[PDB]
C-alpha cells in the first residue's frame, strides 16, 4: 500500500551487519555447503533425511519420510530442546512444497483422500493451509471446493504465480505450459542443432 | 629440466638438459655424443630405461618428445615413448604428456597413430582424469575425417570397448559402446564374425540401460540392419517383444546370460512404458485410466504413480489430469512407418501453414 | 591438473583484433598485448584485452608491458572482470619474439595463457587460436617454452551473443536493425522455410529407399520438439483464450495509441 521498496531495501542494511554482500536466497546456500562435507557432518540421525527433502521426491512416500524423522529427532531433553521450534515450519514448507508437487505431478486427485495422502498433525487448518498455499499462489488450486474435487488447471497462469515468485522450489518433475515467442523457441531450437 | 631454446638440432641440447636425469641414461647420453650426434640411439635411451623415482621429468619429457616427429621412426617411437605412461601408474604428470602430444599439434597424428597411441598411453595412465576430456580429441575427428586405417579403426574399437569398463558409469558406457556402434554402422569392422561382439554387447548394454529407451538407439539411423536381427544370438527377440508386452515373450526367448543377468526389474518397468506408449499413440493421446488398468492388469495406485515414472523417463511429456489426458503428445518411443506417414503429412501441414503465414506477415513487413 | 584446455573468450576480443588492425597506427603487420582472463583453472574465462604499438622485427622485440600493466589498471578499473593472463599477438605463431614477450610477461609474473591473431585468408585454419605452454621450467637460456594449442569456446552473455547472431546478418550483407518485429517474423519465416525443405527430402529420400537414417529419430525426435510447443495438439478451447488474448492486445494497442493523443492533447495547449 505505502512504499514496497523500504524493509526489502533495507534487508541489504541487515545483511550487511551479517557480514552479507547481497541479501540471503535459498537451498543453493545448503548446496554450495555440501561442497563442504555438512550432508556427512551431519549426524546420521538425519544425514539421511535432506536426501528426501530435496533430491529424492515423492507425492506418496515424503509424507511417511519427513515426518518419521521429525519424531526422531522431537527427542526433546538431549537432543537439545531448542531445535524443536522448526516443526511448525517444517509442516509449513512441507504442506505448499509437497502440494506444488502434487499440482504439477497430477493436475487431478479428490482432497477426499489428499486429506490422509498427507496424514501429518492437521485436518482443518491442513485444508486451510492448502487454501493458505492456493490465496498466496505457490500453485494455483479452485480453492474452497464442497465436493472436494480440485482440479489445478492448465495453462491460463504462468504470469505472477509459477515459481511463488521467480526461484524454482520444485526438483526436477514440472509438467509444460505454452505462450508467447515459445513458437520461435523450441521450433527454432530443435531446428539448429541437427545442422 | 633444462631448455629447449638453444640451436636446434636439439641432439646436444637434450643430452645437457638431461643432466640432472637418473644414473641408468645419464652414464649414456652425454657419451652418447660420440656414438652419433646422437638423435635415435639417445633418442631411444630415456624410451627404455625409467626416471629418477618421479614423473616431475615431465619437463624433459616434452623435450622428449618432441624430438620424435623430426628425427626419430616417428610411428614406431610414438607407440613407445608413452610406454613410461603405463610403467609409472600415475594420472596427472602423465595427463599433461597425453594432452601436449595427444596428437595433431608439435607430433601432427599421420594417418592416426599419435590418436590411438597416446589413447591406450592415458587408457593406462588415468582412471577419469584426461579420459573425461579424450571424448572431444576422437569426436573432434569423426566430424571431419573417419579413421583411413581399419587396422587401427580396429584398435580404436578396441580403446572404446576399453572405455565401458575404464570408468564404470550408465552413460560413459553408452558413450564408448554407442559411438563405436556408429563408427562401425557408417564404415568399420565387417568383418562378420568381430560384428558378433557388437551384437553381443548391445544386447547386454541396451539390456542392462534403457538408454535405446528399450530398442530405439539399436533401431535410430543403422544399428540393428548391420547388426543383424535373426542371427546366431537372435537379435530380434526384445525387437518384437518390443511391442508383444509379455513376461512370456521375455521368458520365451531369453538365453541363459539374459537368465543370469537378470531380467526382473527392467520387465515390469519397459513393460508399463510401451504399454502407455502405444495406449498413447491410438486410444488417442489422451488415453483412459480404465484402458491403462485394463492393459497393465494391476490396480490405481501403483498406476498413478507410474504415469508420472512414465512422464519423468520422458517417453511422453505434459500435464497429466486423473481419469483423462493419462499420457500425452510426443510419442518418443520409436515409430518406423508411422513416423514416415506423419512426417510425410506434417512437412504437408508446414507447407500449408509457414509459406502462407509469412507473407501475412509480409504483408505487414 | 593441465591449466590450458578451452579458452572461453567472445566477440569483444574479435573487435578489439579487428579495429587494432584496422588502424594500427603504422602496424606494419604484427600487434600484440596482454590478454586479460579469469580462471576456474580448467576452463579459462576470458572477456578483454587491450593492445600497444610494436616495431615487431629481427631481432627488435617490443611489447610495452608498464603500459599494457596501467591499462591493466583502467580494464580492471572500468570492470571488474579479470586479471592479465599471457600475451596476445598478430601472425606469425611461436618464435622467438613471442618468448622474449615471455620473459616481459614473466617481468610480472603470472601462469602465461596466450591468444594468436591469424593474418590470412585460409578457412582450414580457424580465424583465432589460443596458446598455453608446459615447461615452462626455464632457468636456462631466454624461455625454451613447449607451447599446446587451446581450442575456442564463445560463451558469454547470450543476448550479446544473439545481437552477434544479427552482427552475422550483418556480415553477410547489413542488415541495418530497424524493423525488429517485422524483420524477426521475416527469420521466423526463414527458420520455417529450412523446417519444410529439411522434411520434405528427409521424408522422399526414405520413399526412395533408406532416407531418414539421420533423421529417423533425431529431427524425428526434433518433429516431435516442434510441435511440442508450437502448434498447441488441437485443442479450440485454447483458441477461445488466445481470441480473448486477441480482445486484450487491441486494448493495451488501443490503451497505447490514445496515450499517444493524451500527449498533445493534454500537454500541448500550452501550444496555443
Amino acid at each position: 500500500l505505502d512504499m514496497d521498496g523500504i524493509i526489502v531495501e533495507k534487508q541489504r542494511r541487515l545483511a550487511t551487519l551479517l557480514g552479507l554482500q547481497a541479501p540471503p536466497t535459498r537451498i543453493g546456500l545448503i548446496n554450495d555447503m555440501v561442497r563442504f562435507n555438512v550432508l556427512q557432518y551431519v549426524v546420521p540421525e538425519v544425514k539421511d533425511l535432506y536426501n528426501w527433502l530435496e533430491v529424492e521426491f515423492n507425492p506418496l512416500k515424503l509424507c511417511e519420510r519427513v515426518t518419521k524423522v521429525l519424531n526422531w529427532v522431537r527427542e526433546q531433553p538431549e537432543k537439545e530442546p531448542e531445535l524443536q521450534q522448526y516443526v511448525p515450519q517444517l509442516q509449513s514448507n512441507t504442506i505448499l512444497r509437497l502440494l506444488q508437487q502434487v499440482a504439477q505431478i497430477y493436475q487431478s486427485i479428490e482432497f477426499s483422500r489428499l486429506t490422509s495422502l498427507v496424514p501429518f498433525v492437521d485436518a482443518f487448518q491442513l485444508e486451510r493451509a492448502i487454501v493458505d498455499a492456493a490465496r498466496h499462489c505457490d500453485l494455483q488450486v479452485r480453492i474452497d471446493h464442497t465436493s472436494r474435487t480440485l482440479s489445478f488447471g492448465s495453462d491460463l497462469n504462468y504470469a505472477t504465480r509459477e515459481d511463488a515468485p521467480i526461484g524454482p522450489h520444485l526438483q526436477s518433475m514440472p509438467s509444460e505450459q505454452i505462450r508467447n515467442q515459445l513458437t520461435a523457441m523450441s521450433s527454432v531450437l530443435a531446428k539448429a542443432l541437427e545442422v | 629440466f633444462i631448455d629447449i631454446s638453444e640451436e636446434d638440432q636439439a641432439a646436444e641440447l637434450r643430452a645437457y638438459l638431461k643432466s640432472k636425469g637418473a644414473e641408468i641414461s645419464e652414464e649414456n647420453s652425454e657419451g652418447g655424443l660420440h656414438v652419433d650426434l646422437a638423435q635415435i640411439i639417445e633418442a631411444c635411451d630415456v624410451c627404455l630405461k625409467e626416471d629418477d623415482k618421479d614423473v616431475e621429468s615431465v619437463m624433459n619429457s616434452v623435450v622428449s618428445l618432441l624430438l620424435i616427429l623430426e628425427p626419430d621412426k616417428q610411428e614406431a617411437l610414438i607407440e613407445s615413448l608413452c610406454e613410461k605412461l603405463v610403467k609409472f601408474r600415475e594420472g596427472e604428470r602423465p595427463s599433461l604428456r597425453l594432452q601436449l602430444l595427444s596428437n595433431l599439434f608439435h607430433g601432427m597424428d599421420k594417418n592416426t597413430p599419435v590418436r590411438y597411441t597416446v589413447y591406450c598411453s592415458l587408457i593406462k595412465v588415468a582412471a577419469s582424469c584426461g579420459a573425461i576430456q579424450y571424448i572431444p580429441t576422437e569426436l573432434d575427428q569423426v566430424r571431419k575425417w573417419i579413421s583411413d586405417w581399419n587396422l587401427t579403426t580396429e584398435k580404436k574399437h578396441t580403446l572404446l570397448r576399453l572405455l565401458y569398463e575404464a570408468l564404470v558409469d550408465c552413460k560413459k558406457s553408452d558413450a564408448a559402446s554407442k559411438v563405436m556402434v556408429e563408427l562401425l554402422g557408417s564404415y568399420t569392422e565387417d568383418n562378420a564374425s568381430q560384428a558378433r561382439v557388437d551384437a553381443h554387447r548391445c544386447i547386454v548394454r541396451a539390456l542392462k540401460d534403457p538408454n535405446a529407451f528399450l530398442f530405439d538407439h539399436l533401431l535410430t539411423l543403422k544399428p540393428v540392419k548391420f547388426l543383424e536381427g535373426e542371427l546366431i544370438h537372435d537379435l530380434l527377440t526384445i525387437f518384437v517383444s518390443a511391442k508383444l508386452a509379455s513376461y512370456v515373450k521375455f521368458y520365451q526367448n531369453n538365453k541363459d546370460f539374459i537368465d543370469s543377468l537378470g531380467l526382473l526389474h527392467e520387465q515390469n518397468m519397459a513393460k508399463m512404458r510401451l504399454l502407455t506408449f502405444m495406449g498413447m499413440a491410438v486410444e488417442n493421446k489422451e488415453i483412459s485410466f480404465d484402458t491403462m488398468q485394463q492393459e497393465l492388469q494391476i490396480g490405481a495406485d501403483d498406476v498413478e504413480a507410474f504415469v508420472i515414472d512414465a512422464v519423468r523417463t520422458k517417453m511422453v511429456y505434459c500435464k497429466i489430469d486423473q481419469t483423462q489426458r493419462k499420457v500425452v503428445v510426443s510419442h518418443s518411443t520409436h515409430r518406423t512407418f508411422g513416423k514416415q506417414q506423419w512426417q510425410q503429412l506434417y512437412d504437408t501441414l508446414n507447407a500449408w501453414k509457414q509459406n502462407l503465414n509469412k507473407v501475412k506477415n509480409s504483408l505487414l513487413s | 591438473f593441465p591449466g590450458g584446455r578451452v579458452v572461453r573468450l567472445h566477440p569483444v576480443i574479435l573487435a578489439s583484433i579487428v579495429d587494432s588492425y584496422e588502424r594500427r597506427n603504422e602496424g606494419a603487420a604484427r600487434v600484440i598485448g596482454t590478454l586479460l582472463g579469469t580462471v576456474d583453472k580448467h576452463s579459462v574465462e576470458v572477456t578483454n584485452c587491450f593492445s600497444v604499438p610494436h616495431n615487431e622485427s629481427e631481432d627488435e622485440v617490443a611489447v610495452d608491458m608498464e603500459f599494457a600493466k596501467n591499462m591493466y589498471e583502467l580494464h580492471k578499473k572500468v570492470s571488474p572482470n579479470e586479471l592479465i593472463l599471457g600475451w596476445y599477438a598478430t601472425g606469425h605463431d611461436i618464435t622467438e619474439h613471442s618468448v622474449l614477450i615471455h620473459e616481459y610477461y614473466s617481468r610480472e609474473a603470472p601462469n602465461p595463457i596466450h591468444l594468436t591473431v591469424d593474418t590470412s585468408l585460409q578457412n582450414g585454419r580457424m580465424s583465432i587460436k589460443a596458446y598455453v605452454s608446459t615447461s615452462m621450467g626455464v632457468p636456462g637460456r631466454t624461455m625454451g617454452v613447449m607451447f599446446t594449442p587451446l581450442t575456442v569456446k564463445y560463451a558469454y552473455y547470450d543476448t550479446e551473443r544473439i545481437g552477434v547472431d544479427l552482427i552475422m546478418k550483418t556480415c553477410f550483407s547489413p542488415n541495418r536493425v530497424i524493423g525488429l518485429s517485422s524483420d524477426l517474423q521475416q527469420v521466423g519465416g526463414a527458420s520455417a522455410r529450412i523446417q519444410d525443405a529439411l522434411s520434405t527430402v528427409l521424408q522422399y529420400a526414405e520413399d526412395v529407399l533408406s532416407g531418414k537414417v539421420s533423421a529417423d529419430n533425431t529431427v524425428g525426435r526434433f518433429l516431435m520438439s516442434l510441435v511440442n510447443q508450437v502448434p498447441k495438439i488441437v485443442p479450440d478451447d485454447f483458441e477461445t483464450m488466445l481470441n480473448s488474448n486477441i480482445n486484450d492486445l487491441l486494448m493495451v494497442t488501443y490503451l497505447a495509441n490514445l496515450t499517444q493523443s493524451q500527449i498533445a492533447l493534454n500537454e500541448k495547449l500550452v501550444n496555443l
